[PDB]
């Protein structure tokens, strides 16, 4: 998801109803522009059948 | 007396991508008293080259942010690089 | 010309290029880029 010939999806919010873009404070911003890169993980996925 | 504040290291050439691979710098400098001492490491930052707001961003050694109380003179010092796993060596005087 | 009541034209900032000094009234050239091919507009 999505198909292979199409661009990937994006997330930029975090609320129940989509607003309030995700904040990052000063020290994390400096270490982020220091060259270090963030990592991402999956915890649990629910759906239906 | 002239004192050294920082280093706007390597303004953007036509090709410098290897500077994006670098994360830590390490410096040994001469203090005003008991010169040529080893100082630890920091991380590089982004600053506009020569302070001009119409310029690309480069790597900057912020030499004030170290384990020093005194200043720096125009005499001998060394500057080593850390790539992410190994150690390299670049600058001297 | 920096007028607040005028259209917005093209502009070439020469200062945001890979330089350290300044430029003088001497040999200079300015070349276009179209989307696919190449061309040239200005000389001295």
């Amino acid at each position: 998801y999505p198909k292979k010939g199409l661009s990937p999806l994006a997330l930029n919010t975090m609320d129940q109803f989509s607003s309030r873009l995700i904040p990052i404070n000063y020290d994390q911003l400096k270490k982020l522009d220091a060259g270090k890169q963030i990592k991402l993980e999956t915890t649990q996925v629910s759906g239906n059948f | 007396n002239t004192y050294i504040n920082g280093m706007y290291f390597a303004p953007t050439q036509t090709n410098k991508e290897a500077l994006d691979y670098i994360q830590k710098y390490r410096v040994e400098a001469t203090l005003q008293y008991s010169g040529f001492k080893d100082i630890g490491t920091k991380d590089k930052e982004m600053r506009n080259y020569l302070g001009d707001p119409n310029q690309p961003k480069t790597n900057y050694v912020n030499l004030r942010s170290y384990f020093t109380g005194g200043e720096n003179i125009m005499t001998y010092k060394k500057l080593r690089i850390y790539a992410i796993t190994p150690d390299d060596r670049e600058l001297l005087v």
